[PDB]
RNA sequence: AUAUAUGCAUAAAGACCAGGCU
């Protein structure tokens, strides 16, 4: 009850939804773009604008308040930024799973090697749980090694 | 950086300073609503607003950081915009008093002359260095436009009554007031009083005199609320002299105003988009409430153990007198009491140490009590040994720290018998009898000067001819046998605008002054050539600021200066003679105002020469006189050439407003006490600062931020909360009912 | 009384949440409390506190006790609660937690209280019993050839808190 | 403009008011805190209907605080501005930079750019007015406008209107 | 502060463009859509109140509040004084002063006749029973809802509005 | 003029009681000023007035306050002259009252002087802007008496009856209003400090009495200085004459003592008694009305038939100059 | 100044407040930094 | 017109390594 009063209603978390952050969402939630390698300007405080310690990111000291939320370090939860990459980079935690996807879809038309015509694939589709459904699809589609031209839209 | 005399009241009274609710500006896309006047003021309702117009026109004549406007039409438009913003921020609903500093009295004349001389000198040095740099980079190949070569720096000495610029400013202010009254639906019930530079007086003095004249009417409402806008901090002590609790001061913000120094490159070649951004940069403002200050001083000054009943009004008067004694423009500060406001910190405690023993108050309705101030100064002299020891110890400790980390003066005040050596250092006289006589005369003149200063802000100007004939002041123990001294004043007559123009303007800033008197500064055969030397000595007295040093100058001789001035009235034209006269205030009244039909009937219909007001709808009081030059069938045009995109001003017909000559009520001996029927504001101090200002409980805990945002409401604490003059207390019937109703409920 | 003298208080919480420190408040002798305020008083007698020894193998290793303020710097324990805590007095260190709300005080008093934990659900048998010297003592006390004179009987009867005041034949 | 809406409010009741008259106290809180307010999603709230016997439901005891939370569902009448909707109004202030008009509690501002060139402001008129050939708009005169913008500050709604279309003007 | 029955509408991968409000395109936003939900969650049509209907419902609500508070006892000032709170009182007097002067049908018999006559987007009937209409051209010029209906018959309905209802 | 500083300073009210001056009851109760002002209004009017009963304020105050606050006996003489009514205190009753008052110990005179001292201390002889500092700080060093006074004569009406009421006015708010003098008038009274229910009841009774006193002259505002048993001004507060009945009835501590408001019935009784006097006395008649302890149910009125008693009552009631001026007016 | 805004969803009204451990806040921020989006919803979609 | 600023009365190192305690 020591927090300052807020007009927003207070409740409790009832559901937690997990997922991946899309690049559009990452750009939207960000408040500043980080592009300058340097930290200080000429070593007289006043950190670099757009650097790793931009004042818009947040406030960690009572001398300067946050430039985005306007509160001190006791209330500001911190604000995220975005950094654009020149080339795409793999995710180390997603190295194997992507490869598994590479064994499921075609590398030219981006289509699955098997369709609903196959009976085993048809049964594997009806699995409600995504994890075991994906496991079954990968196990069934890793055996075939050629994209079928016929149609299913395959490139042959 | 916050200045002194204001940082101290931030430290000691942090709770009176409040921020301002600026505006709302644009809400919908494209153009938006202009925030019409009739909406309630979020800062609290305000009736009377008194504007110190000189403090509005001077910084928006030469901004320090904002790039300098060119020409003078843009200057007038900028003044119009700033005044409109200030009025919309304060939102007065009864009276706007536009007061411009007129002909100053003789007491301030020496300071005025020093300030004008320094302004001319450093402006000349600055433009000489600027031209040298222009030539230097011309040798480097830089291109300079004609708007920068021929156009020199604007002379700040032009802010002086009698110059054509003041006439243009007065005409522009009259036109702007008439236009605002005739086009704004929210200004229908407002009377605008203009007291331009033609009217003798000085700004805040005119405001104080008007408030005093208002208080002299028995029908005056004591619940009216006043506000003063001004850059001078002394107004903080001026409002407490009015003894009107519903009082406040609007000031430019100092804490949050991160003033960044800008060079000429940040003025000349910076872009027009940034020009508009700086124009639209909402400068924060501070509300400084004086009722909260009175609440603080009611508890602070309530020292126990007194042989006489405690009166908060006389204590307020004594506190204001001490504050004026510590520092004022008319008299130089004492040698002992120095480092500005810390002196105020000292004497008050001295007063607290001497009040129980003394039987009488220091001042009574602006009149000094000689024995009381004499014993106060005697105790100050007794402590002068410790004060001099402390300040010289601070100086020597600064010298030691500097050593560790890295007219001839040489007085050495730490040695005994420093008074005589200081006397021959400042006077070059070794005769003990002459030194004693000079010291006695200086003491008598300084007593007369503090009396003059205290009467000036309390009972009007007592003498327009008095002036301090020295450059320094004696120490406290020189003030002995003060009851024997006699003080007398002669009212005299205020000087003509041309006389003050002669007195304060230098020889290097005579372009604005008419060519008739130019030979009185330029010709070497002139009999008054000696009052304007090219260079003058400066006595530092020990400091580092250039202009804070003593400006050693030949004192003006009044008699022959007068003779020279009156020897050359026959060469002036009709307009120059009309600019060399003193007139009365101007009252401007709307067509839809309730007082308009009555004034028209009593002036332009009944043929009467004068009409008496007393209390009216707008709360003014005085005498209205028909003004001959005002033709009702004419058209009032803007005296300023219109620039691009500055809110095009149409031509105002004279049938839509009335302009009359205004006089105040006859002068009377004003008392220092609250009127009957006053409704106190809602109590704002709650059992924390009340004992913090008394004991050491959370008083020295330094919170070095002092941001005014900690209150952020300042709304219910403005108007006269309640409907009873006397608050419930002890065993009154209504109080009894209230307290037992509360007890039954809880 | 102040924070330096027991019993006393440390802080005074206003209705709006402002805190007054009694250490720096030297004029606390003439302060009045308002209804709805909170006073952070010292730990008094009969205050339920959680009391724990690590590692906590089972629920009996963390129980609610009643505070008795005593001199010296060691926690005092009954000898019968050492076995559920699996503790001895050769240098053991134990922890104490103070609830800060009425609901959690009631929860500790009605759920985690020591008397409610005498019988454990692991083997439907008690986990606290008469141990160490007392046990040996009763073996030397209830022997057939043990006889007590009148004065010692009166002293022992008075030593019983739950004695009914009737001397048996 | 006037719409009928279904609203729900969460009300917190202190334990000090846990008495037999708590239903009436909750009703009084609802009456105080609904009418006269404005919201971004719903607009200005005009008033509530059938509030004498509204169902307050059962309270929710907040753990650790002891206050009771009530979810009150009710039927109310509200007022919300619309883009492009024409409406009749009575004007209040007339200025060269524009003039205001009142539609219920809402103030709609019409800028000078949005008046046809036939109407001309004149300060000499009593009261000051926009006049034209057989056209007169003083203070307090009935006018027709079309909303061309709305913006919300949670507490209030601000709108701008235009009279630059056919069959729009004073009536 | 207050909430309605319609909610949820969490974030989706693809954003929606048709979000801004415009009465010319007959778009009212998610809050005031064609179908709303009652206490039990059943689908119901949007309820639009015309100025005469709004006047009747406000008078009924104020008289019900007077019955609840005073207990069985006419003027706009009295109805404004029925409620409490400075903001609420100001809002209610402002809306009553706006509504009484611009109410086309101020009597209950004409209100009942309009009910019947009215007996189609509710915004259309609200705007027809809200603002004065005398000609087909001005009716379609003021708001384009009547311009494109494909079953217009504005002649007969406007003749009814001018003669059967209050001219 | 009285700021909060005077209240905070605990101004004593019993100081100077040794040299307090008293006025004669007969001289102060005479109708000389009212009859005189009648003489000027008659001279500069030229025709007889429309008033019916001519009297002081205190007589009607007591006669209206009687039904509910009746701890004082009164006998009054009524003279019907030229169609007008003159009401005065009975001269034998005046001397009996003086005799019984001469032995009233010292507490009652102490309270009376405390009230007069509060009146002297709370007011100024001139408006505040025209007053000096000597005339403000010397209020406590002045002389207090009841002879020195200022009064107003006001025409009031009730039912179909016109009354010319003379009454003393303590002071005015800030200035004299020529448009409506009665709007700025103000009355000052002193009561003991309130500390319990008995004090509440006593103060409500005093409030009803002084409201009856003040409402006759139409004075809107009243001021009350509450003092302790040491005659020290403890507090001060304001009241409005029109607002007294509503706040008295709607008292949170005692919301329902009585379903019958005393004020409305007091007005009704005043109307009944004034019409009773209107059509109970004929022309050229002298009557005596009375109320004492023994009745407690009714007021007694009798007609005097003694020639000597009637002549002496007329002589002691109406001065010779008024009679001769009336005769001159009748002749002219 | 009582201003709540969400840049991504252009929201200013449907915003709630929660009381959570600071370690939970740090964990959620780190998960966001690792391209994982844990969304806290106060209502059950069902 | 003010007047310069020449001033600041609490900030919280954390991460690893080694040796012991029950
Ligand atoms: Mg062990
Ligand atoms: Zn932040
Ligand atoms: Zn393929």
């Amino acid at each position: 009850s020591q927090f300052p009063y807020s007009s927003a209603p207070l409740r409790s978390v009832k559901e937690v939804q997990f997922g991946l952050l899309s690049p559009e969402e990452i750009r939207a939630i960000s408040v500043v773009k980080i592009e300058y390698p340097e930290i200080m300007d000429e070593s007289r405080q006043r950190p670099r604008e757009g650097g790793l310690n931009d004042p818009k990111l947040g406030s960690i000291d009572r001398n300067f308040k946050c430039q985005t939320c306007g509160e001190g370090m006791a209330e500001c939860p911190g604000h995220f930024g975005h950094m654009e990459l020149a080339k795409p980079v793999f995710h180390i935690g997603f190295i194997p799973k992507i490869k598994k996807v590479c064994e499921c879809i075609c590398m030219n038309c981006g289509k699955l090697l098997l369709d609903e015509t196959n009976p085993t694939m048809a049964q594997a589709i009806r699995i409600r749980d995504p994890k075991k459904r994906f496991n079954a699809v990968w196990q069934l589609c890793k055996t075939k090694m050629v994209c079928e031209a016929d149609s299913r839209g395959g490139c042959g | 950086g916050v200045p002194a005399l204001f940082r101290w009241l931030s430290r000691k009274y942090p709770k009176i300073i409040s921020p301002v609710i600026q505006d709302e500006d644009v809400d919908i896309d494209g153009e938006s609503r202009p925030t019409r006047y009739e909406d309630p003021n979020p800062n609290g309702e305000l009736d009377n607003l008194y504007l110190d117009m000189n403090g509005i026109v001077h910084p928006c004549s030469h901004p320090e950081h904002k790039p300098v406007p060119e020409t003078e039409d843009e200057m007038m438009l900028d003044v119009f915009a700033y005044t409109e913003n200030v009025i919309m921020m304060a939102r007065p609903r009864k009276v706007i008093y536009i007061a411009v500093d007129g002909v100053a009295p003789r007491a301030k004349m020496n300071q005025q002359r020093s300030r004008r001389f320094r302004s001319a000198q450093d402006a000349k040095d600055a433009n000489e260095k600027k031209a040298a740099e222009l030539k230097e980079m011309e040798k480097k190949g830089e291109i300079i436009d004609d708007a920068i070569k021929n156009k020199k720096t604007w002379d700040s000495n032009a802010i002086t009554p009698g110059t054509p610029f003041m006439h243009r400013l007065a005409d522009s202010l009259r036109y702007w007031a008439a236009y605002k009254l005739t086009t704004d639906p929210g200004w229908s019930g407002i009377e605008v009083i203009i007291s331009d530079a033609s009217v003798p007086g000085q700004g805040q003095h005119k405001i104080m005199s008007y408030v005093r004249s208002l208080r002299s009417s028995p029908k005056h409402d004591p619940n009216t609320t006043h506000c003063i806008y001004g850059l001078n901090a002394n107004l903080i002590f001026l409002g407490l002299a009015t003894h009107e609790p519903h009082f406040k001061i609007l000031r430019e913000d100092v804490f949050a105003q991160d003033k960044k120094s800008y060079s000429l490159q940040d003025q000349l070649r910076m872009t027009d988009i940034e020009r508009q951004e700086l124009k639209d940069k909402k400068t924060p403002f501070l509300w400084l409430h004086l009722n909260i200050l009175r609440e603080y001083l009611q508890i602070e000054l309530n020292v126990p153990g007194l042989s006489f009943p405690f009166d908060l009004e006389k204590s307020i008067d004594d506190w204001v007198f001490i504050c004026f004694f510590c520092g004022n423009n008319f008299l130089p500060h004492l040698p002992s009491l120095d480092v500005r406001d810390n002196s105020i910190t000292t004497l008050v405690t001295i007063w607290k140490q001497i009040l129980p023993t003394m039987k009488g108050y220091l001042t009574t309705d602006g009149y000094l009590n000689l024995p009381a101030v004499e014993r106060l100064l005697a105790e100050l002299a007794k402590k002068e040994d410790y004060i001099f020891r402390k300040r010289y110890e601070d100086e020597k400790r600064s010298l030691e720290n500097q050593k560790r980390r890295k007219k001839n003066e040489e007085i050495r005040l730490w040695e005994p018998g420093y008074r005589k050596r200081y006397y021959e250092t400042k006077f070059h006289t070794k005769d003990p009898q002459k030194v004693k006589k000079i010291a006695r005369n200086m003491v008598q003149k300084y007593i007369e000067g503090v009396s003059w200063v205290l009467l000036y802000y309390y009972q009007g100007c007592p003498s327009w001819n008095w002036y301090y004939p020295y450059h320094y002041a004696p120490f406290a123990a020189d003030f002995v046998n003060l009851s024997e001294l006699k003080i007398e004043f002669v009212e005299g007559t205020p000087f003509r605008p041309y006389e003050q123009l002669m007195s304060v303007l230098p020889a290097a800033s005579s372009h604005n002054l008419p060519d008739v008197f130019r030979s009185l500064m330029s010709d070497a055969n002139s009999e008054i050539i000696d009052f304007y030397p090219e260079e003058f000595p400066l006595d530092m007295n020990g400091k580092k600021v250039i202009w804070q040093a003593i400006p050693l100058l030949p004192f003006i001789d009044e008699n022959r200066l007068l003779k020279a001035v009156q020897s050359k009235y026959d060469q002036l034209t009709e307009d120059e003679k009309f600019r060399n006269t003193n007139r009365s205030e101007i009252l401007v009244l709307g067509r839809s105002h309730s007082h308009y039909p009555t004034l028209v009937k009593e002036l332009y219909e009944e043929g009467k020469d004068s009409y008496e007001f007393q209390v009216d709808s707008s709360g003014v009081s005085g005498v209205a006189i028909k003004l001959q030059s005002f033709d009702r069938s004419g058209v009032l045009r803007l005296p300023v050439k219109q620039l691009e995109g500055y809110r095009h001003y149409p031509d105002i017909s004279n049938r839509d407003f009335l302009m009359v000559e205004f006089k105040q009520l006859p002068k009377s001996h004003a008392k220092s006490m609250i009127l009957s029927g006053l409704i106190p504001h809602l109590r704002r101090l709650t059992q924390e600062d009340k004992d913090s200002i008394l004991y050491g409980g959370t008083n020295f805990y330094g919170r070095n931020r002092f941001s005014p945002e900690e209150n952020a409401d300042f709304k219910q604490y403005i108007g006269p909360h309640g409907k009873s003059q006397y608050l419930p207390r002890q065993g009154g019937y209504k109080a009894f009912i209230q307290i037992h109703s509360d007890e039954a409920k809880g | 009384n102040g924070p330096n003298e027991h019993p006393g208080a440390k802080y005074v919480i206003r209705d709006n949440g402002d805190r007054i420190d009694l250490r720096y408040h030297k004029r606390a002798g003439d302060i009045v409390l308002q209804y709805g305020w909170k006073v952070e008083r010292h730990l008094m007698d009969d205050d339920p506190v959680l009391f724990n020894r690590q590692p906590s193998l089972h629920k009996m290793s963390m129980m609610a006790h009643r505070v008795k303020v005593m001199p010296y710097s060691t926690f005092r324990l009954n000898l019968s609660v050492t076995s559920p805590y699996n503790a001895d007095f050769d240098g053991d260190e134990m922890n104490l937690h103070v609830p800060q709300s009425e609901e959690t005080r009631a929860e500790l008093s009605q759920l985690c209280a020591v008397p409610l934990q005498i019988v454990s659900p692991q083997s439907n048998k008690p986990v606290m019993g008469i141990v160490q010297d007392t046990l040996c003592g009763v073996r030397k006390m209830t022997l057939r050839d043990t006889f007590i004179e009148y004065e010692q009987v009166m002293n022992m009867l008075f030593w019983v808190p739950s004695w009914d005041g009737v001397v048996p034949q | 403009m006037f719409f009928l809406k279904d609203l729900s409010l969460i009300l917190t009741l202190h334990p000090s008011y846990f008495g037999p008259q708590m239903n009436q106290y909750l009703r009084e809180k609802l009456l105080t805190d609904v009418e006269g307010t404005c919201t971004g999603q719903f607009g200005y709230i005009v008033t509530v209907l059938d509030g004498m016997n509204i169902d307050v439901g059962k309270g929710r005891i907040i753990p650790g605080s002891g206050s009771a939370e009530f979810e009150v569902k009710y039927r109310a009448v509200v007022w919300k501005p619309f883009k492009g909707e024409v409406v009749d109004a009575i004007v209040s202030n007339v200025s060269p930079i524009g003039f205001f008009a009142d539609v219920g509690p809402l103030n709609v501002f019409v800028s000078t750019r949005l008046i046809p060139d036939n109407l001309v402001y004149n300060p000499s008129n009593s009261p000051p007015a926009y006049m034209s050939n057989d056209e007169l708009i003083t203070k307090g005169s009935k006018v027709r406008l079309k909303v061309v913008g709305t913006r919300t500050d949670v507490n209030e709604i601000y709108a701008i209107g235009s009279i630059k279309e056919d069959f729009l003007g004073a009536i | 502060v207050s909430t309605s029955t319609v909610g949820a509408r969490r974030r989706r991968a693809k954003q929606q463009v048709d979000d801004e409000e415009n009465a010319t395109l007959l778009r009212l936003g998610p809050e005031f859509a064609l179908k709303q939900y009652d206490h039990d969650g059943n689908e119901h049509d949007l309820i639009a109140l015309s100025l005469s209907e709004s006047r009747l419902l406000i008078r009924e609500a104020l008289k019900a509040r007077s019955r609840a508070r005073n207990g069985g006892v006419i003027d706009d000032d009295e109805l404004a004084k029925v409620t409490s709170g400075a903001v609420a009182n100001g809002v209610v007097k402002k809306t009553l002063d706006y509504l009484n002067t611009f109410a086309r049908f101020k009597d209950e018999e004409t209100c009942t006749a309009v009910d019947q006559l009215l007996h189609l987007h509710p915004f259309e009937i609200a705007q027809l029973s809200s603002l004065g209409c005398e000609d087909v051209d001005e009716a379609i010029t003021l708001i384009p809802s009547l311009a494109a209906k494909k079953e217009v018959n504005l002649q007969r309905i406007l003749d009814e509005l001018n003669r059967l209802e209050d001219p | 003029y009285l700021p909060d500083g005077d209240i905070d300073n605990s101004i004593d009210l019993s100081v100077g009681s040794k040299h307090f001056l008293l006025g004669d009851s007969v001289e102060l109760s005479k109708l000389d000023p009212i009859l005189l002002a009648l003489k000027e209004i008659e001279k500069e009017s030229g025709a007889k007035t429309k008033d019916r009963i001519i009297t002081w304020r205190g007589i009607m105050r007591k006669l209206l306050t009687l039904p509910y606050d009746s701890e004082e006996d009164f006998v009054l003489d009524v003279v019907s002259f030229d169609g007008q009514l003159f009401i005065q205190f009975n001269v034998p009753y005046l001397k009996s009252k003086d005799v019984q008052k001469q032995g009233d110990t010292e507490f009652h005179k102490k309270l009376q002087f405390s009230g007069y001292k509060f009146e002297k201390m709370a007011t100024l002889p001139k408006p505040w802007p025209e007053c000096t500092r000597k005339e403000i700080d010397s209020r406590a060093k002045s002389k207090c008496n009841n002879i020195e006074q200022y009064g107003a004569i006001v025409r009031t009406g009730i039912s179909r009856i016109k009354i010319l009421i003379g009454g003393a006015v303590a002071c005015t708010a800030d200035y004299y209003d020529e448009n409506d003098p009665l709007s700025r008038y103000i009355e000052l009274k002193t009561t003991r400090t309130i500390n319990q229910y008995k004090d509440m009841i006593a103060f409500e009774k005093k409030l009803f009495r002084t409201w009856a006193q003040c409402f006759l002259l139409g004075i809107p505002k009243i001021i009350y200085g509450f003092r302790d048993d040491n005659c020290i001004l403890r507090t001060v507060e304001e009241f409005s004459t029109n607002d007294i009945p509503l706040m008295v009835k709607n008292n949170p501590l005692n919301e329902q003592p009585k379903k019958e408001n005393c004020y409305m019935s007091s007005i009704n009784f005043y109307g009944a008694v004034v019409e009773w006097l209107n059509e109970s006395v004929k022309d050229d008649q002298v009557w005596k009305l009375s109320y004492a302890k023994r009745n407690r149910q009714y007021l007694v009125l009798k007609e005097v038939t003694d020639e000597n008693e009637k002549q002496q009552i007329v002589d002691s009631a109406i001065p010779a100059w008024f009679k001769e001026w009336r005769s001159e007016l009748r002749n002219s | 100044k009582n201003q709540f805004e969400c840049r991504s969803c252009k929201n200013k009204t449907n915003i709630y407040q929660l009381h959570i451990p600071y370690a939970a806040k740090l964990l959620f921020q780190e998960l966001m930094a690792m391209n994982i989006a844990p969304r806290l919803y106060t209502e059950r979609s069902g």
